[PDB]
């Protein structure tokens, strides 16, 4: 179910390994991980 | 108590690398997930730590 | 062993 | 609990930037000063964090 979130996150244009790291460091939070990735 | 000095040390480092807009969104996550309870302070510490390390491997431009 | 790094 | 998870993250990152035996010897010094108490865990967490931050500020070549 949460692989959907990381796939949307990857579709932003980000490597999968980084996406998985940020998504879990941001607890469950797809939007917070997205805002983190886009702040880089 | 010791948690507060640690939290202060993370934040000083964190504000050198993360935009205010993102830290605000972090605070919003912590409030909705934890309220103002002490578990929220521990989450913030853990999140900022892991994100700082993730940030440095990506490449710190600062 | 928390203080160990091996 | 949470403190041990925090420390395990630090130890994993730290070993990527500093020699393992040298970190291990830091741990023995902390053990000599604090025994098995939580104050030993709390000190090393602060030390490992500060060592990582100055390392990244100096310039991580890794
Ligand atoms: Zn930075
Ligand atoms: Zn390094």
């Amino acid at each position: 179910q949460e692989k959907e979130a990381i796939e949307r996150l990857k579709a932003l244009g980000f490597p999968e390994s980084l996406v998985i790291q940020a998504y879990f460091a941001c607890e469950k939070n797809e939007n917070l991980a997205a805002n983190f990735l886009l702040s880089q | 108590e010791w948690t507060l000095e640690l939290l202060e040390e993370l934040k000083s480092e964190a504000v050198r690398h993360f935009p205010r807009i993102w830290l605000h969104n972090l605070g919003q996550h912590i409030y909705e997930t934890y309220g103002d309870t002490w578990a929220g302070v521990e989450a913030i510490i853990r999140i900022l730590q892991q994100l700082l390390f993730i940030h440095f491997r990506i490449g710190c431009s600062h | 062993n928390p203080l160990e790094f091996l």
